[PDB]
Formats: C-alpha cells, structure tokens, sequence
C-alpha cells in the first residue's frame, strides 16, 4: 500500500506501447521530399501529372514507417508471449502443488 | 520644423539580468494541458538587458522593449536605416487617442519631440513627408510595466504586447507572463535601426534586449494559457 | 462474401472477417466572413497607360474577393502561363498580399519572362526569382500602342555594370562609360545613354509589335488568408457526417457544440500529434468540435456450411444507431463490442462456442 | 572509427571471478543450506 | 496512408499485396493475447466456494478472500493493485 | 550517413524521427545485456572465503 | 544536383542501417533467452541437488 | 575524474566502497550524499 | 594535393616505397599521405567525439 514504483513492469510495457503508437501517429507530419505534408492540399492545388509523383513519395514514406512499426510490435508480442508461458508454468507448478 | 538641444543629456547604460521574461505565443493554435517544443527567435534566459535612465541602436533580427512606465510618457518609435527622406521610413505614434502608423520618407532631425502645452496640440517631430506608402489607425496602446516585442520577417512586421500592474521599484519582476500578439503589418522594409519618442515638457528609464534563434519548451494548461517554459541551451539539466 | 474472401466453397464453423465499412458524407458546407467588395482588376488590366519595362508598375492587392474565371475564359490573351498552380484551380484557393506587375515589351521578348531565363531584359530590366510561384499573362497591343509616325515614348535599359537581383527596380539615368576615358556626362564616342526607345509601327512584323505583360505573384501560408475566390457562403448543419471548408481549412467529420474556452486571437486548435479538433466559424464566431465519422470492420458468425446456412453479422465498435438489405432484419442487439444482428439474446449462460467479445459469445440451436 | 562506438561492461572480470569463488566456497563448505 | 482518397487508393493498388499481410499480423497478435490470458488463468474445471464460516486453524485469510460487499467482488489487495497503477 | 555535412543533415531532418527511435533500441539492448549478466551471476548476498 | 546525389546516398545508407538494427534485435532476443536458461540452470543445479 | 569509461566532471571520488545506486561502468558508479 | 578532409596529423614510421603516394587500411579509408613539399610520410586520425 505504501511503497511506490512496485509495479514497474506493467507500467513500462504500457508506456512502451503508448510511445510506439504516439511516434507512429506523429510520423504522418513529414514531407518525405514532397511539397506538402497533407494530401488534400496537393490534390487541390495542382495538376495530377505531378500529383502522382507527390503521392508516390508520400506512399513510400508512410509504407516504410508502417512496416517498421509492425516489426517492432511483432518482436514485443513474442517477448510477451514467452513471459506469459513462464507465468503459466509457475501458476501450474507452485499453486496446484508443492515445488 | 524641429530644433537641436543645448543639454546633451547622458543616460547611463546600466546592465542587469532578464530572469524569465521575453516569452510570446508563437502561433495561432489552441492547445490544452500539453508540453510543446518549438524552435524560433526568443530572448535567452538570464541574459544581459540594457537599462537607460534617444541614441540610435541597431535593430538586428528583432528587439524586446520594456518600460516600467508611469503616466505614459513614451509616445512611439521610429524605424529605418538612414532616417531621412532618402530611405523609406516607418513611424509609430500613440497619443491620447487612436494610434497612428505611417510609412513615409520622413525627414528626421536630431531629436524628434512632440511637446506638451499648458489643449494638447503640437507635432513637429519631423519636417517633411514627401512620399507616403502605408497608413494605419487602431485603438491606443496606452507602476505600469509595458512589454513589447518587434520582429520583421519576409516583409511582415510583427508586434506583440503585454501590460502589467507592478509595485516593485527597480529590479525586473521575477515572474512569468506571455506577450499576446498585437498586430502584423504587411509591408516589407530593410529596417536596421530604431529610435524612441519622448514628449518633453514644452510648458527616461527603460530596458532593451535582443533576440536569438533557439529552441524552447512550453507548457499549456487546461485553459490554453502558457504558464511555464524551459530553455534548451541553458544547462545540462535543461 | 465469406466464401469469396476465404476462397473455398465450404466454410468451417466460427467467426470470420470480410471487409470494412464507413459512414459516407451527405452534403457539404462552406463558411466565409461576409466580405463583398469586388477585387479591382479592370483598373490594372483595362488601364489606359502602361509604364515602361525599366519602370515596371507594381501594385499590392489585399483583402478583396477576386474572380479568375473572367481572366481564364477571355480569348484576348496570347500567353496565359501559370507556374506554381494549375490554372483551372485558382478559383479554389485563398491567399493574402498578392502582387501584380505590369509593363509593355517587344513582341519577341515574351519568352525572356520565365524563371531561370537569360537575355537582355531578363537580366537588366526585370528578373524572375528561381523559386517563382504565380502566373504570367501577355497579350497584343498592336492596335492600341502603335502610331503611323511611330511611338517613341516606351524605353528600356541597355547597359549596366552588372546583373540585377530578382525583383529590383532601377530608374537611374547616368552616362555609361564603355571605354577607358571619363565621359563627364557627355554623350559621344564610347559614352552611350543607358536607355533606348522602341520604334513601334503598324507595319512592323510579329516580334516587333508591342505586347502588354502582367505578372501575378502569390504566397502560400504566411498568415490568415484574406484574398479568397468567388465562394458562396452556406448555412451550418450539425450532428451529421459531412465535409467542410472552413475559411479554406477543409476536412470531413461530424461537428458538435463545444464548451472549450478559446482566447480572442485563435481560430482553431489541436489536441496532440497535429490533429485539429476545434474550429471557430468566421461568421458566428462560435467554437465547434470535430469528430471522425464512424467506421469499422464487419464480421460474419456461422455455425458451419456443413450444418446450416443462416449467419449473423457483427459491426465492431459501432453504436447501434446508424447501421445502414440487413438494415432491420431480426432482433438487433447492442453489445460492448459493437452491434450484432441475426441472433436472439437470452438470459442463460452456457459454455462458449464461438467467442465474440466483452465476455459474451453465440451458439447454434437458430 | 566512423561513428561506431563500444561501451565497456558494468561488471569487470575480477568481480565475476569473485562471485564464482564465493559460490564455490559456499557450496563446498556449507553444502546447500546457504542457498 | 490515403485517408479516403480515390487517387491515393488507385496509386497504392499497383504495389501488389503488401497490406493484406500487413493487416494479417495484428489480428494474429490479438489472438495470441487472448489465448495467452485464457491458458494462463483457466486452470480449473469447477468454481469453488468457501464455507460461510471461516475457522482455518487460527490463520486469518480475510485480506485475500473476495469481498461480496464491494460491487467489483474483489479482495483488498486486488483493489489496491487495481488502484495504484495508472 | 552524413559524415559531418550541413547539407546532408538538412536533407535528412525532413525524413522524420527515424534516428531517435533507431538510437532508442541499442541503449535498451545494452541495458538488457547488463541485466542479464547481473541476474545470472549476482545470486548471493555475502562474499565467502 | 548534389541534392539528388545526397538523396540517393541517404536512402541507401538508411535502408542498410535499418536492416542491421533488425538483425541485432533478433540476435539480442535469442541471447537473452539463452541467458535465462543459463541462470535457471545455475540456480537449480548448484545451490541444490536436481 | 578520469575513468576507463571516459571523463566525469561535477563529482568527487572517495575511497570507500558502497552499494550501487546509479551504475556508471568499468566497475564503478556514483551516489548522492553532494 | 586535392585530397581533402579533417583530422589530426602525426609523424609516422610506416615504410612507403618510392612510387606510392598514399596508403589506406580498409574500406577505402585513407590513413597515410606523402606531402609534395617534403616527401615525408604522415598519419591522419579522426578528431575525438562521443
Ligand atoms: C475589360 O473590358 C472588356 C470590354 O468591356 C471586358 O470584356 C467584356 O466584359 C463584359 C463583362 O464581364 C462581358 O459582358 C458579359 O459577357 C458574358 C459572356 O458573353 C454575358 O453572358 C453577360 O451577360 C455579359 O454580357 C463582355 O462579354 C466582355 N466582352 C466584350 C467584347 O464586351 C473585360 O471583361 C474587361 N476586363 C476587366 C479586367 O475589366
Ligand atoms: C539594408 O540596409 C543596410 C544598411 O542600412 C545595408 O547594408 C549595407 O550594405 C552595403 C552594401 O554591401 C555596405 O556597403 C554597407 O556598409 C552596409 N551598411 C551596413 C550598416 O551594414 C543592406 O545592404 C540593406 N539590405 C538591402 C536588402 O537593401
Ligand atoms: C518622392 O516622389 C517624387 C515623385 O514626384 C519625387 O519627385 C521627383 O524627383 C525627380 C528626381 O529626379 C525629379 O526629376 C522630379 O521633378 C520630382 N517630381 C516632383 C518633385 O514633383 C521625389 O524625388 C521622391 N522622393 C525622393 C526622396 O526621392
Ligand atoms: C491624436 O492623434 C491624432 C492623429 O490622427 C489626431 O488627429 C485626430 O484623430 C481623431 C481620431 O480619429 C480624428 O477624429 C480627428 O479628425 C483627427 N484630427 C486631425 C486634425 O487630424 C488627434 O487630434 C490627436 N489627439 C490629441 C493630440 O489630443
Ligand atoms: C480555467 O478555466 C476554468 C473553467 O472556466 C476555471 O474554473 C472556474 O473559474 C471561475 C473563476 O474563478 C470560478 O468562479 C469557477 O468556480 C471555476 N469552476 C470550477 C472551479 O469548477 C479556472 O479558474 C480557470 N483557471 C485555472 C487555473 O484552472
Ligand atoms: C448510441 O447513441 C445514442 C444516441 O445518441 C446514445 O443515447 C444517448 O446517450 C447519452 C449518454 O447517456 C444521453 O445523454 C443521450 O440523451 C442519449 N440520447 C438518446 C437519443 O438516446 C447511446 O448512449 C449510444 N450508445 C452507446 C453505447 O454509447
Ligand atoms: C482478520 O484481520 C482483520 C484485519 O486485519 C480483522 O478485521 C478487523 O477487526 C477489528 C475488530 O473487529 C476491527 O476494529 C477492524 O476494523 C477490522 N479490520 C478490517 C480490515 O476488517 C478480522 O477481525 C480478523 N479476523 C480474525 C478471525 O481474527
Ligand atoms: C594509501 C592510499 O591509497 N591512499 C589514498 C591516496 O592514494 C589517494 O591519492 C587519496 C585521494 O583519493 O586517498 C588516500
Ligand atoms: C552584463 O555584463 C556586465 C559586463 O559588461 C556584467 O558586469 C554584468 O554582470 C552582466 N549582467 C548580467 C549577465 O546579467
Ligand atoms: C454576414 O452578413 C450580415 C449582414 O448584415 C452581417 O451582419 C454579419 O456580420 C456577416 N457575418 C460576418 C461578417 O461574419
Ligand atoms: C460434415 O460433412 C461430412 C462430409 O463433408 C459429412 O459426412 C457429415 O455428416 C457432416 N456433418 C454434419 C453434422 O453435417
Ligand atoms: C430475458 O431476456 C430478455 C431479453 O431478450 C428480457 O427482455 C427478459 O426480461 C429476460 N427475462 C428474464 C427472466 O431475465
Ligand atoms: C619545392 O618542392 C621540391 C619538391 O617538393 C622541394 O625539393 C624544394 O625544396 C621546394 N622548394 C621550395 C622553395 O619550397
């Protein structure tokens, strides 16, 4: 009841997930080499024959960011699953019997 | 129609600290209870601010002007390079009524002055106004700490202002307050110097500082009012 | 749909995901401050006298309602070349502090008015910055600025010590010494007047008939724009998924009344990660809130093609208020996971067969 | 070296040897009760 | 990456099938979380209840036993854990 | 990737915060290595002789 | 034009660095698993009989 | 102070030996007292 | 002699042979040069960083 910072692991897992989501959603505000960071502006400001190039740059940048996020999520999920297996083994052994 | 002066009065150039003053809203966006980091032109924390008790001083990138004014003696400012009819000049005045902003090739003499007569009527700061460009009139700007920030970027003249009641005598207050935006002028000039306007008794203590480009962190409360800030390039803790 | 997505003619018992759905916008709304002054173009396009190229006339235009259709449809313009934006779209934007420059040049010199171009006028009278954005207009004035005796009132610079920086004006008329002897303001050998005059005659062929040229320079995103286009303001609907064009800032969503307290100099705000959420309409000066239109994936619950053929449909994270042939169907149930249609709720509690979520799931009987 | 660096381990080899020696002495002398 | 734009969707379409497998992974992750929780906790076949009288040889288990008074049906330590972490 | 070039840095900074998250992983790896060693060897409370 | 050349160099080097980081992450995870196995082996087969 | 890990400034070293609060490296670390 | 770069220069005892003008170790990283005025061998190492 009294001591603080007694639940570091759950708090840091939640913080890591929140930070990953935050940086992923923050990555949408970059030019990636194009003339603007928002799609509607370039759609409504000029002729398609260049809008295709701008959209191509946006697409490749956003695809790279999404792939990086997915890979990080997969790694963290694997680690969490291993921890859950260890917890299940401990529950089965040290509760339903004497170790 | 302006004359020289006999007494070449000397205003001692004192130096003192800035503490945590010189912060202004940088944009037009409302944010609530959030920490935001931005890089722009600001006055560095704990800098050296100059104190005068109207010599020509450079404008540089931007200026910050503070007055512990009583009775509102100061009337306005002058902006330009050579301060003559040869070069386009800017002149801001705030008399008892609405302010006047003029953009003309004014002919400036040594000491412009407005005078007060003991029924307020006198204006002979300059002599001739040949070619005028812009004219602006709005509400008047004016113990009483008045803080102003002047910037000129890409042909835009930005002015920020803040008014405060104060009771301390000499030292700059050790508090925090953000200068709300006041006006923007869409006129492009190559200003490099500036003056001060005094209405002498025809019957001077203020602080000045410069700006530098650097990064700051601002805190927005639940009501969207800036309440605290941190300067990056100040300390390892910063 | 389940069979198509699963790519098989038989389907095993369980829950499957097929596609997504969204709430499409219904109508559009635009809000602009009621400013109706007509932006002056006749005084600069249909003007009588045009200044010479070495003294190009520059005017700053701001805070006006301008139409570009009248410029675009007219066939009197020989050259109509816009650089920063597509022409047909100038009616769909808003700016401030626009610049218009006007002069008259020789017929052959119209090609010299282009970014990154070199010549005689291009580097001695008028220079276009390499990052120029805007548009250029040129048309014919053979029958307006040519006399039988010839017009000699139009001039241009011919000599200078060096080039000219972009967007500069030179008016000085000083004797230019091309030799190695001071001239002392005496026009003689190797001492030429810097200016020269045109010989516009009605018999002159093309490339010599005078042309009138006006260039328009725009800006993008320096301040709240005031030079808008010909837009008709509309009313304000609420609590519906629509798209909006608030003073040029566009987007789709649902608008609701807000209790947020602004400060007298903002127009809009955002919460985090550059996600605008609050706006202030120019007309009423009222603060609103924007919420993204509803969306979500759909799921099909089946007991197996081997047994029966009746299925249930689940919409994830969607309030049972705007679902839409399966709009009403059977008894519609609302769950913490969304809305489920095609199954009957009971007050029993059995072993879970096909997990659904939030502690509830379905089974077969119906 | 063109932007890559190597950091040193927190525990030197000497303390690792000390831990190994302490464990070995404890298991020889006290058996397993010290665990 | 498109935000309800037909042109962006059409331009993306000619990149083959990347987002099918991109979307096929998060669902698997969620299913792994669900099965992890289910296999960790579902270790018994029947729900047991303590007798109403509690005389456990002098040991006092009131701290860990669930509290029927609280609507959450949670023990004291469980509530402390639920409240401490933000 | 830049080798002390101002133009390279200016071009790079428009790509977003790739490098912050790139550097945020190696530090975690190093801390994990240190924790691994500490938890695999520091299993006693008193140094015996 | 140096802008375009530097763009090419930047994208290539960034992709290579990303690949290296991913490989390092995988190897670190495997090493951590091995370290956990070693730790439990030493805890069980040294401080007592197994 | 100069250490195998580099150079440390703003701190004063002692000749005692305590538990580790903030690990530094090369078998040494710091704590608060200054 | 047209080869530019930053670093710190020290006297070196590496043994060139009269036709070499510079020497690199690995990954085309130049390490030694022979100045035209003195025809002596030097060593270049990068300035410290961290
Ligand atoms: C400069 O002056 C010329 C000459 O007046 C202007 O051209 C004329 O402009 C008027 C007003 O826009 C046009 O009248 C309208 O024409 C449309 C299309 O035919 C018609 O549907 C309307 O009912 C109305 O009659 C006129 O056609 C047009 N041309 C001529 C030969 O008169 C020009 O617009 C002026 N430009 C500027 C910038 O002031
Ligand atoms: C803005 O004004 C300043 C001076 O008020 C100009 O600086 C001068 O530039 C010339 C040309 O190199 C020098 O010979 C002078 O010595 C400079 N004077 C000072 C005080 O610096 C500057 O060139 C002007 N800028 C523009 C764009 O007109
Ligand atoms: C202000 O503008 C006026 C415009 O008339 C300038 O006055 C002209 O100056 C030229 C210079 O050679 C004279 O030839 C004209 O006779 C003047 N016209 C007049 C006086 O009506 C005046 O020079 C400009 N101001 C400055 C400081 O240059
Ligand atoms: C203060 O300055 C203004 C500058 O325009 C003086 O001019 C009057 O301003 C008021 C306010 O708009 C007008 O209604 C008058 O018509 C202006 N008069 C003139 C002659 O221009 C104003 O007189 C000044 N007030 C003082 C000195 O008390
Ligand atoms: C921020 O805004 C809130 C909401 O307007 C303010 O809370 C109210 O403030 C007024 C002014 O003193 C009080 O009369 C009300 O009783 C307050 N409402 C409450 C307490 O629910 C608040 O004062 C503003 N400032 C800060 C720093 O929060
Ligand atoms: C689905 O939408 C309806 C309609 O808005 C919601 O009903 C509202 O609920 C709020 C919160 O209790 C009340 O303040 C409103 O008065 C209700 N309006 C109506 C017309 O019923 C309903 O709560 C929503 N469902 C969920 C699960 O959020
Ligand atoms: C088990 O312990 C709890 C608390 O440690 C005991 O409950 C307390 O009982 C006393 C006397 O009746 C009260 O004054 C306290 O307020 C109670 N505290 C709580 C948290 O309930 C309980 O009586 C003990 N049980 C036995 C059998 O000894
Ligand atoms: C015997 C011995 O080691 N004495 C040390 C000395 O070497 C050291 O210089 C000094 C300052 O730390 O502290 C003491
Ligand atoms: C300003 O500079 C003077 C020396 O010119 C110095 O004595 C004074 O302390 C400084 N004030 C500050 C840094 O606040
Ligand atoms: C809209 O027009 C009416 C007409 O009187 C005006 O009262 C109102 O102020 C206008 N709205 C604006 C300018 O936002
Ligand atoms: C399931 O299908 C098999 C053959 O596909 C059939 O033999 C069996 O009877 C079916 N079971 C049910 C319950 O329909
Ligand atoms: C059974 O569930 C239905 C909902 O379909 C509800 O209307 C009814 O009151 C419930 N009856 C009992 C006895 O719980
Ligand atoms: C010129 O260079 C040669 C070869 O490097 C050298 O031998 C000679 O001394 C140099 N002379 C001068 C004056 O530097």
């Amino acid at each position: 009841s009294s001591t603080a910072s007694a639940l570091g692991k759950l708090q840091d897992v939640v913080n890591q997930n929140a930070q990953a989501l935050n940086t992923l959603v923050k990555q949408l505000s970059s030019n990636f080499g194009a003339i603007s960071s928002v799609l509607n502006d370039i759609l409504s400001r000029l002729d398609p024959p260049e809008a295709e190039v701008q959209i191509d740059r946006l697409i490749t940048g956003r695809l790279q960011s999404l792939q990086t996020y997915v890979t990080q999520q997969l790694i963290r999920a694997a680690e969490i699953r291993a921890s859950a297996n260890l917890a299940a083994t401990k529950m089965s052994e040290c509760v339903l019997g004497q170790s | 129609q302006c004359v020289n002066l006999t007494t070449r009065t000397q205003l001692p150039p004192a130096y003192t600290n800035s503490f945590t003053r010189g912060v202004y809203y940088p944009d037009k966006v409302f944010r609530s209870s959030v920490l935001h980091s931005t890089q722009d032109l600001f006055l560095p924390f704990f800098s050296n601010v100059t104190w005068f008790h109207n010599p020509v001083l450079p404008f540089n990138d931007g200026v910050y002007f503070a007055s512990t004014e009583k009775s509102n003696i100061i009337r306005g400012w002058i902006f330009g390079t050579t301060l003559d009819s040869k070069t386009q000049s800017l002149l801001i005045v705030n008399n008892a009524t609405n302010v006047v902003i003029k953009v003309c090739e004014f002919q400036f003499c040594n000491d412009p002055f407005l005078d007060v007569y003991y029924m307020k009527s006198e204006f002979r700061v300059y002599s001739s106004a040949n070619n005028c460009t812009f004219e602006y009139v709005s509400q008047p700007f004016l113990k009483n700490l008045r803080e102003f920030v002047f910037k000129n970027i890409d042909g835009y003249f930005k002015i920020y202002s803040k008014h405060t009641p104060i009771n301390l005598v000499r030292d700059l207050p050790q508090g925090f307050s953000a200068l709300e935006p006041l006006v923007d002028l869409p006129i492009g000039i190559n200003i490099t110097r500036f003056q001060t306007l005094l209405a002498l008794h025809r019957s001077a203590a203020y602080y000045v500082g410069y700006l530098q480009p650097r990064t700051f962190l601002l805190k927005y409360n639940e009501n969207g009012t800036i309440t605290d800030a941190v300067d990056c390039a100040l300390d390892p803790l910063s | 749909e389940t069979k198509c997505t699963l790519k098989s003619f038989t389907v095993e018992k369980g829950i499957y995901q097929t596609s997504n759905f969204r709430v499409q916008p219904t109508e559009s709304i635009v809000r602009f401050p009621n400013i109706t002054n007509l932006c002056p173009f006749g005084e600069v396009f249909n003007a009588t006298r045009f200044a010479s190229v070495y003294a190009w006339n520059r005017k700053r235009i701001s805070n006006c309602v301008a139409d570009y259709s009248v410029l675009y449809n007219s066939a009197s313009f020989s050259t109509f070349k816009c650089y920063g934006v597509s022409p047909t779209k100038l009616n769909d934007l808003c700016f401030t502090n626009v610049y218009a420059d006007s002069f008259v040049i020789r017929g052959d010199e119209v090609r010299q008015i282009a970014p990154g171009q070199t010549g005689k006028i291009a580097d001695y009278n008028y220079k276009l910055p390499d990052d120029f954005t805007g548009c250029v207009i040129a048309w014919n004035s053979n029958n307006l600025d040519s006399k039988v005796g010839g017009n000699y009132n139009y001039r241009y610079r011919l000599f200078r010590k060096s080039n000219l920086k972009p967007f500069e004006r030179d008016i000085s008329t000083e004797i230019y010494q091309a030799g190695s002897t001071p001239c002392n303001g005496v026009q003689g050998f190797n001492c030429y007047f810097p200016l020269q005059s045109y010989g516009f005659q009605p018999t002159n062929g093309v490339g010599y008939q005078p042309y009138r040229v006006v260039v328009l320079s725009f800006e993008l995103l320096h301040a709240p724009a005031t030079v808008c286009g010909p837009k008709k303001s509309t009313n304000l609907v609420k609590n519906k998924c629509v798209n909006f064009n608030f003073n040029g800032l566009t987007g789709t969503g649902v608008l609701t009344e807000s209790n947020k307290k602004f400060l007298p100099f903002q127009q809009f705000g955002r919460d985090i990660a550059d996600t605008t959420d609050a706006v202030r309409d120019p007309q009423t000066l009222e603060i609103l809130d924007i919420t993204p239109c509803s969306f979500g994936g759909v799921s099909v619950i089946t007991p197996g093609t081997n047994t029966s053929n009746q299925v249930a449909v689940l919409y994830q994270g969607v309030n049972c208020t705007e679902v839409p042939v399966y709009s009403t169907g059977s008894n519609v149930f609302q769950t913490r996971a969304g809305c489920l249609i095609g199954a009957e709720h009971v007050n029993n509690s059995y072993e879970c067969d096909i997990p659904i979520g939030a502690g509830i799931c379905a089974s077969y009987q119906s | 070296f063109n932007g890559l660096t190597v950091l040193p381990p927190l525990l030197t080899d000497e303390m690792i040897a000390q831990y190994t020696s302490a464990l070995l002495a404890g298991t020889i002398t006290s058996g397993w009760t010290f665990g | 990456i498109c935000g309800d734009s037909t042109e962006c969707s059409n331009l993306l379409l000619q990149y083959g099938s990347f987002c099918t497998q991109l979307n096929r992974a998060l669902t698997g992750i969620a299913v792994e979380q669900d099965k992890n929780t289910q296999e960790v906790f579902a270790q018994v076949k029947q729900i047991y209840k303590t007798p109403p009288i509690k005389d456990f040889g002098g040991f006092n288990f009131s701290q860990i036993l669930p509290d029927p008074s609280k609507p959450s049906k949670r023990s004291f330590i469980e509530d402390l854990l639920f409240n401490k972490v933000t």
